[PDB]
């Protein structure tokens, strides 16, 4: 189920038992669905015979390599099974060890005999602002079951067990995303794509020539300047951590679902790391930082192709403008991505992105990213009010 | 999970 009213056909045997609003129901209230638990299941849920829980120590390079391999071979693919996410091992450290990360929230499943990693789910702590409430939550990501273990209800036990391990730490709400419709999205956002190397994109069938266009026409149309234009643009540095935190916090106040980041969290999520996260700040003639752009690195494997093996994609992160126009800022984001060797630059239609997507020659995608809250009943919102980007 | 999209 990837669209809304084909989700209406479905019954949800697992999600009907969970504290989430029903797919069809109108929500006019704001708050938890069930009470905070004052007694929590002490024992892990039972796994089918021959498998065992195992908290992964990602500080161990071999176990981290095992996690890379699990996701590299079994994680999300497109709607035609032509591309698959290729999260790098050091990207995984970035996404999975932010301030406050806990080792029991890196929840793997192993075969008892071979010790092979065949399942995974993760939680990281996050303070979330939703309408007029700030709640400490977790973000759930990287739910993955090995292809040879699918359709055996391993994913529901993974969800229940990470729920249990989060409950034990006193947290009773969570936020997550998924490309499918479930009960019940608090918001729906659409991916958009800006070709950077249109010939590679067309060759590997990521893109297609538009109506009555040719490869030569397309390459010209998508050409970009070779250097950015915005005055004072430079990579973010340690000295920028306070102003970037200040800039982000105040800009996010206009949306209805946002992170509430500490300054330590701002450092983690934005301080540039090569091939993971790029952040560029605008420092004006006064020495003041007034804007910043950021995008993270998420390549994908190209399946079944003899010469092209990988597609290097950039994902728009958080972009704050207070004196540079957002159109100009994102234009330079495209140029920096091109320079850094990306083949495509992706962005969702959330926050104010719809004001530059069409004008910068983004093409609308076939994928929706649905946003979800666990144990929090509230009215849904349009994508322009979503102010939260996950990995 | 994040989701993989491509131009429609
Ligand atoms: C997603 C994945 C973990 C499902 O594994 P599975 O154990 O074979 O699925 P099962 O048949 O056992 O049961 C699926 C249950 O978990 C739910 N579920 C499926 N995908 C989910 C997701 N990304 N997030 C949260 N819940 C999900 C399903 O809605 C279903 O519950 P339901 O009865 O209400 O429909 C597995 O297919 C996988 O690793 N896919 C590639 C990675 C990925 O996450 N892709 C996105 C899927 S939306
Ligand atoms: C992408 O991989 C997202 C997968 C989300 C799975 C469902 C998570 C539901 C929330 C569980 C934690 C609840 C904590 C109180």
């Amino acid at each position: 189920a990837k669209t809304m009213e084909e989700a209406s056909k479905r019954s949800y045997q697992f999600w009907d038992t969970q504290p989430v609003p029903k797919l069809g129901e109108v929500v006019n209230t704001h708050g938890p669905v069930e009470p905070d638990k004052d007694n929590i299941r002490q024992e892990p849920y039972t796994l089918p015979q021959g498998f065992t829980w195992d908290a992964l120590d990602l500080g161990d390079r071999g176990v981290l390599k095992e996690l890379y391999t699990l996701l590299n071979e079994n994680y999300v693919e497109d709607d035609d099974n032509m591309f698959r996410f290729d999260y790098s091992p050091e990207f995984l450290l970035w996404a999975l060890r932010p301030p406050g990360w806990l080792p029991q929230w890196h929840c793997g499943v192993r075969v008892v005999s071979s010790r092979k990693l065949v399942g995974f789910i993760s939680a990281i702590p996050a303070n979330i602002h939703i309408y007029d409430t700030e709640k400490k939550m977790v973000e759930i990501n990287f739910l993955c079951v090995h292809k040879k273990l699918r359709s055996k209800r391993v994913a529901p036990v993974l969800i229940r067990e990470i729920t249990r391990r989060v409950h034990l730490e006193g947290i009773f709400q969570a936020v997550y995303t998924a490309g499918v419709v479930l009960p019940k999205p608090v918001g729906t956002c659409r991916y958009w794509h800006r070709s950077l190397n249109p010939r590679k994109l067309i060759e590997v069938k990521f893109s297609h020539l538009s109506r009555n266009m040719t490869m030569q026409r397309t390459m010209k149309l998508y050409r970009l300047p070779e250097t950015p234009k915005t005055a004072g643009l430079r990579p973010m540095e340690t000295k920028d951590i306070p102003v970037v935190h200040q800039l982000l916090t105040r800009y996010l106040k206009q949306f209805h679902l946002t992170p509430v980041m500490s300054q330590e969290e701002v450092e983690h999520w934005f301080y540039p790391q090569e091939n993971i996260i790029d952040t560029f700040v605008v420092e004006n003639a006064n020495g003041e930082v007034t804007d910043f752009l950021s995008f993270y690195t998420l390549p994908s494997t190209i399946m079944n192709h003899p010469t092209h093996k990988s597609l290097k994609a950039a994902y728009s992160f958080y972009n704050v403008h207070t004196q540079t126009p957002l159109l100009d800022l994102m234009s330079d984001a495209l140029v920096l991505a091109k320079m850094k060797g990306f083949d495509v630059f992706n962005a969702l239609d959330l926050m104010e992105n719809k004001t530059f997507l069409e004008k910068l020659k983004f093409g609308i995608g076939d994928g929706n990213l649905q946003y979800y809250l666990y144990n929090w009943k509230c009215p849904s919102m349009g994508a322009e009010k979503v102010g939260l980007v996950l990995q | 999970a994040n989701c993989f999209s491509k131009p429609r």
